């Protein structure tokens, strides 16, 4: 997901302004859905939902736009569990043995022959939660396992923390509602209002251990590649109590990250340190935010976001719809060089001559440079030391950047990466000439449209997520509900698509029209006031009670 | 009773849904939803009442692409008896009524449904809804960033034997 939200020493209007781009899945239970609700007189809001809530979960108000993104914080523990030595039923805290609890549920299966059958199926249960086996990583041997402490299990505040943002008249009100509340499960919220406030919030459901703690309640081998988890076989290692936060256990509103600014507030699933980098956000627990290199996407979006420029509207729609490559800013210059090195060599010809061609875009008219890069970064990933100027903390920004063609390993291994990569292309059933919106599609009936953007991992702001699906690649999550919202003095004013529209059924009217648009990157208004909803030809009504 | 909803649906089928409180707002929302959506919501319901292998059988998935047995057991314990009454028990008022409200008009388009926008018609699997089923999705939400990361892990958890 990406948003970016926008204050009065920024806009060039002096109010705020917001652009929300969630990345989210095409189908299934996280399949945004377009509505506007009003109770007339105390709520007035308009966004997108998902499906069965009856609030908005993304959206706008009179004087308040708000969205959100994926964060980096810790919404659950895992326990290494010290099994007791005589029965791996039964585990230590404090050298005491426990023993685990059972609970079965009872699960009906139809089988080939139509007819149902009843499956028994036991789950265990520590103190802490669940166990959970991943093989060859979080085993149940005779000396360890692991239990699953989920922090939101607890979390029954949810529906009425978003009903409470619905509500909220601008951010300070926004900000109040949501640190009171402390219902928000695993998003980073972002907004802006008329004022010209733009507002920041790594507030959700984390749980909570105090500082001290984490050296000796930590498991080593484990936090390095991420995994929150802990010390099992220790009371000391429980969660923290603070009767400030609004759930036992959890971190109180106060310690987790805020930025409110009046110039710009970033995120995309980065953590909380260079939202804007301005002024970072750091000394947060490691379950928190860590000062980890950043995204391509959000390296990208600092670049156009950074200096003293004015940024309209139109700047960020455009910051999606250009559908730029960012890494290959990083990487195509140098590789490009190493192609006029090896004029010639009749395995890197075409991969070398697409890139030269490409418009380092995810465009539907983009070039197969694009397939080709794709192919090669995938491969450049795996390289040991080919950057010329590696990750850089004090130049978090601008790094990494180039390959280390100097060094006469590098320049080997990149080129056998490109030439693995060209050879990976070309097997494929690519047809000569072809294009990015040739390949890359979403299936409507029997139907397909075209579909601009690109992964996310390769910087494209409009990041777009396929699988391959016979001769094409198929949509399966991305850029998903658009609202980019500013504050004219009329009221709202509100820009955007659901990109594969309303109706997940084919038979539907709202199937595909905006999918339609959103291949050809038409974005519309979003009508919000009784004017706007009046002015449009569309306009149906239905009444209804029982 | 008591519900009332007036829907607006301006270009590309978005509604604008006007009541004078919680439960005729999540009538309208409810009866919108299901006019676009209905087969969806009845798909993510049968999956998050652990119901998958009962209808489709146990070499399917879930649009989350776990396997429906597993999924089902994941599901199952997530989502049993007392801990959807816990839930409730905690929600307010006001959430209570939309909750009410939604389940209300899903389930009059449900009734009234002719198959014009609606693929599934017919199916065993699309059938009334509760508040329960609607608490059953919201759950299913709540843990996607947690303990549902390792729904297959939870499932596989099983103690060593012999070996
Ligand atoms: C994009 C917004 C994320 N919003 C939510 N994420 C997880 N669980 C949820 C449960 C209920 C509601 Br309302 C909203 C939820």
């Amino acid at each position: 997901s990406n948003a970016i939200a926008v204050g009065s020493e920024r806009s060039a209007d002096g109010k705020g302004m917001l652009l929300a781009n969630p990345h989210f899945p095409w189908n299934g239970a996280m399949r945004f859905y377009q509505m506007h609700l009003t109770i007339p007189g105390r709520l007035d809001v308009m966004g997108a939902s998902l499906p069965g809530l009856p609030v908005v979960n993304i959206g706008f108000s009179r004087h308040l736009a708000w969205t959100h993104t994926v964060d980096t914080s810790s919404h659950f523990t895992l326990y290494r569990l010290a099994l007791d030595p005589k029965d791996p039923r039964r585990y230590l805290v404090d050298g005491r043995s426990l023993p685990l609890e059972e609970k079965s549920v009872a699960i009906e299966v139809r089988g080939a022959d139509g007819k149902l059958s009843r499956v028994e199926h036991k789950v265990y249960q520590s103190i802490y939660g669940p166990l959970v086996v991943w093989p060859g990583k979080l085993d149940w041997n005779r000396s360890e396992a692991y239990a699953l402490r989920d922090a939101n299990l607890e979390n029954t505040r949810v529906l009425q923390q978003w009903y409470s943002i619905n509500q909220a008249s601008d951010v300070a009100d926004l900000r109040r509602r949501v640190e009171a509340l402390q219902g928000i499960p695993w998003v980073n919220t972002l907004a802006a209002d008329e004022q010209g406030n733009a507002l920041y919030m790594n507030q959700s459901v984390v749980p909570y251990l105090k500082p001290e703690l984490i050296p000796a309640c930590a498991i080593p081998q484990l936090v390095a590649e991420g995994l929150p988890a802990l010390q099992g076989q220790d009371s000391r290692c429980a969660w923290s109590r603070d009767p400030a936060a609004a759930q036992a256990g959890i971190t109180p509103a106060a310690q987790l990250p805020v930025l409110l600014r009046r110039d710009f507030v970033q995120n995309s699933n980065d953590s909380a340190w260079l939202t804007n980098p301005a002024s970072p956000l750091q000394g947060f627990s490691p379950l928190v935010s860590q000062e980890k290199p950043i995204g391509p996407r959000a390296r990208y979006a600092l670049s156009r976001l950074q200096g003293k420029q004015p940024l309209e509207a139109k700047t960020l729609e455009e910051m999606v719809t250009a559908n730029h490559v960012f890494s290959a800013d990083q990487v195509l210059p140098d590789l490009l060089r190493l192609c006029r090195d090896n004029q010639g060599e009749k395995s890197l010809a075409r991969a070398c001559a697409a890139l030269a061609q490409w418009d380092r875009g995810a465009n539907l008219d983009s070039g197969s440079g694009f397939v080709y890069f794709q192919r090669f970064m995938q491969r450049f990933a795996e390289l040991d030391g080919a950057w010329k100027e590696p990750f850089d903390a004090q130049r978090p920004l601008d790094t990494p950047q180039g390959i280390a063609l100097d060094r006469p390993q590098v320049a080997t291994q990149v080129r056998q990466a490109l030439a693995d990569a060209a050879a990976e292309v070309e097997k494929s059933g690519i047809p000569d000439g072809a294009r990015w919106g040739d390949l890359q599609v979403s299936t409507r009936g029997q139907e397909r449209i075209a579909i601009p953007g690109g992964d996310g991992h390769f910087g494209v702001y409009n990041a777009i997520q396929s699988v391959r699906k016979g001769d094409h690649l198929e949509v399966v999550g991305g850029t998903s509900y658009i609202q980019l919202v500013t504050f004219p003095e009329e009221g709202p004013k509100a820009r955007g698509l659901l990109a594969f529209s309303q109706s997940s059924d084919p038979r539907s009217p709202h199937y595909r029209d905006q999918t339609e648009l959103f291949s050809r990157q038409q974005w519309q208004t979003l009508p919000f006031s009784d004017r706007q909803i009046d002015a449009d030809p569309q306009l149906q009504r239905l009444s209804i009670r029982e | 009773t008591g519900l009332a909803a007036d829907i607006r649906w301006t270009a590309y089928g978005v509604p604008h849904i006007r009541a004078k409180d919680e439960r005729g707002l999540g009538y309208g929302i409810g009866y919108a939803y299901a006019r676009d959506n209905a087969c969806l919501l009845a798909e993510e319901i049968v999956t998050a009442r652990g119901e998958r292998a009962r209808y489709f059988g146990s070499e399917g998935k879930s649009s989350a692409e776990l396997d429906n047995l597993p999924s089902d057991i994941f599901y199952a314990w997530l989502n049993q008896p007392e801990a959807l009454q816990a839930f409730w028990q905690a929600q307010t008022p006001a959430v209570r009524q939309l909750l009410e409200g939604y389940a209300a008009g899903f389930n009059r388009f449900l009734r009234e449904a002719d198959g014009k926008t609606t693929s599934c018609l017919g199916q065993p699997w699309l059938r009334a809804i509760a508040t329960d089923d609607l608490l059953r999705l919201t759950r299913r939400l709540l843990v996607e960033g947690g303990v549902g990361q390792f729904a297959d892990a939870l499932v596989a958890a099983a103690p060593p034997g012999a070996e």
